[PDB]
Order: structure tokens, then sequence, then C-alpha cells
């Protein structure tokens, strides 16, 4: 009804080119957060297993 | 606080929806999680050996 609006997506005509390693470390980086997180007792109340 | 600041990381990684690596400690789930969490804190070890 409002494709008019563009009001959901940006669209990145932008190079999808080499950003993997990018975001690959940021995985790196996230799951280290994530063992932090569990060891210092935040399992089920910050992250869950899923 | 703490989920705040993972929010912000994760979204400045380029994840725009954060549910999906963190809980929010306001929901039910971590609500629950909480409260079976302090009901484990009955009593240590030696509490009824002083008493």
């Amino acid at each position: 009804a409002n494709w008019r609006e563009r009001s959901d997506l940006t669209v990145t005509v932008g190079i999808g080119n080499m950003n993997k390693d990018q975001q690959m470390l940021h995985l790196m980086r996230i799951w280290e957060m994530a063992q932090a997180v569990v060891g210092g007792g935040g399992l089920g109340v910050l992250v869950s297993e899923q | 606080n703490l989920y705040n600041i993972l929010k912000e990381v994760t979204e400045n990684a380029g994840y725009k929806d954060p549910d999906r690596f963190w809980t929010n400690p306001d929901s039910p789930e971590a609500q629950q999680a909480k409260a079976i969490r302090e009901q484990k804190e009955a009593q240590p070890k030696p509490e009824d050996i002083k008493a």
C-alpha cells in the first residue's frame, strides 16, 4: 500500500565487496563478550542459549 | 544499562535486530530466570548447623 514512501528499506548498490572479514571478526568479539557474560553469571537473564 | 551497552555494540557491528544475540532483562523469561535464581538462595551449607 505504501510503496511510494520507501519507508522500510534503504538501497545500497554500494558494492557488497569484501566485508565478510569485518563482521566475521565482529562475530569473534561478540562470542568473546557472550563467554564473558556467561562466566559472569548472566545466563538466562542477559543471554540465552538460543 | 548492560543491555543498552550490548545493544549499542551489536547495532554498531551491523546487526539491526539485537534480540537475536541478547535477551532483554525486562522480558518475562528473564523475570522467571531471576525468580528461580533468587529462590535457589534458600540456605547455604552451615545454616542449620549453626542454628
